[PDB]
């Protein structure tokens, strides 16, 4: 009855940490996707022509 | 990552339920998106082109950008220089004092990319062989061979400069190109 | 009509036709793809009588016996005239002149 | 089910020389599709419900 | 000067002028707009002899 609320505090900490990490990874993945679309556009328009 | 994996702490993550699966779906989507990004950038050709065994292109020296067959990596001197200037920290391998990749023991692993460095180098080699031996013709249909001074005379017309400017200064333009490629490694 | 390579489909772009789609748009990119190519012996310039002749719009090709001017993306051989070519310099400076 | 190293593409050696050019004698009018998203489904969420 | 249609304003693009703005930039796209057209009878080719 007391170890449960202590570990619930810890588990909610790890839940918040993992959700934060995946949110930053999605934002950085959108940035890398935009950079890769620019790189593919530059490949097609600079190298292939 | 949440629980110590030697415990019944995992019996209380069922009280939240659909959250870890949502991260595993999201990170899988990120990983497939990165492989898609590499595929869109480098797989611009359906055929792997090769340079002729006689590397003479009217005085233009491409040896610093074409792959070096004397090295096992099959990469150019510039590409071999680029992989040495990036302190890479991936752990996309099976091989197991401790380094930063001891974070694997907390459940944080790194997946290897679908295209290895050699396949990306071969895509780059095919693109270089196409753009040297065929101009822009391989990117809009079949590859059509052309002499590289004739290719550069086509490319001078695309910027409003007549063909005789290249052919009367071909040695000068080849020397300027060979000097400018050699300064890339120094820079 | 876009001159950007592979922005409007694979090939040399001619037209595109939009089509309505659920939550999106579908383009039908009409492109020009070259086909059925032949090998020809080429030269950067033609030396007539001391003058160097360069193509105004095309390319010097040979079938093995005679030289012609044809346009760059389609084989259409024409007799080398002063209407097809322009004169710049002399024959001593162009590498590969015939 | 088989496993294999992926074939990276077809193999083609361009017949390069210093005095040979390839010019097409015919052509092909090609039409290709490009499916590309525009909008997504608009959702509204009630707080207390 | 850009040949891209409607990238630098509506019409056939001639010039563009940047202007400073708070947290942004304003472009003054100078385009060539055709006007006062007239109908004519046309032909693909002329046969002389």
């Amino acid at each position: 009855p007391e170890a449960e609320v202590q570990i619930d505090r810890l588990i909610t900490g790890r839940l918040q940490s993992l959700q934060t990490y995946v949110t930053q990874q999605l934002i950085r993945a959108a940035e890398i996707r935009a950079s890769a679309n620019l790189a593919a556009t530059k490949m097609s328009e600079c190298v292939l022509g | 990552y949440i629980c110590g994996d030697s415990t019944e702490c995992s019996n209380l993550l069922l009280q939240y339920g659909s959250f870890c699966t949502q991260l595993k779906r999201a990170l899988t989507g990120i990983a497939v998106e990165q492989d898609k990004n590499t595929q869109e950038v480098f797989a611009q050709v359906k055929q792997i082109y090769k340079t002729p065994p006689i590397k003479y292109f009217g005085g233009f020296n491409f040896s610093q950008i074409l792959p070096d067959p004397s090295k096992p990596s099959k990469r150019s001197p510039i590409e071999d220089l680029l992989f040495n200037k990036v302190t890479l920290a991936d752990a996309g391998f099976i091989k197991q004092r401790d380094l930063i990749c001891a974070q694997k023991f907390k459940g944080l692993t790194v997946l290897p990319p679908l295209l290895t460095d050699e396949m990306i180098a071969q895509y780059t080699s095919a693109l270089l062989a196409g753009t040297i031996t065929s101009g822009w013709t391989f990117g809009a249909g079949p590859a059509l061979q052309i002499p590289f001074p004739m290719q550069m005379a086509y490319r001078f017309n695309g910027i409003g400069v007549t063909q005789n400017v290249l052919y009367e200064n071909q040695k000068l333009i080849a020397n300027q190109f060979n000097s400018a490629i050699g300064k890339i490694q120094d820079s | 009509q876009s001159k950007r390579v592979d922005f409007c489909g694979k090939g040399y772009h001619l037209m595109s036709f939009p089509q309505s789609a659920p939550h999106g748009v579908v383009f039908l990119h009409v492109t020009y793809v070259p086909a059925q190519e032949k090998n020809f012996t080429t030269a950067p310039a033609i030396c007539h009588d001391g003058k160097a002749h360069f193509p105004r719009e095309g390319v010097f090709v040979s079938n093995g016996t005679h030289w012609f001017v044809t346009q760059r993306n389609f084989y259409e051989p024409q007799i080398i005239t002063t209407d097809n070519t322009f004169v710049s310099g002399n024959c001593d400076v162009v590498i590969g002149i015939v | 089910i088989i496993a294999y190293t992926m074939s990276l593409g077809a193999e083609n050696s361009v017949a390069y020389s210093n005095n040979s050019i390839a010019i097409p004698t015919n052509f092909t009018i090609s039409v290709t599709t490009e499916i590309l998203p525009v909008s997504m489904t608009k959702t509204s969420v009630d707080c207390t419900m």
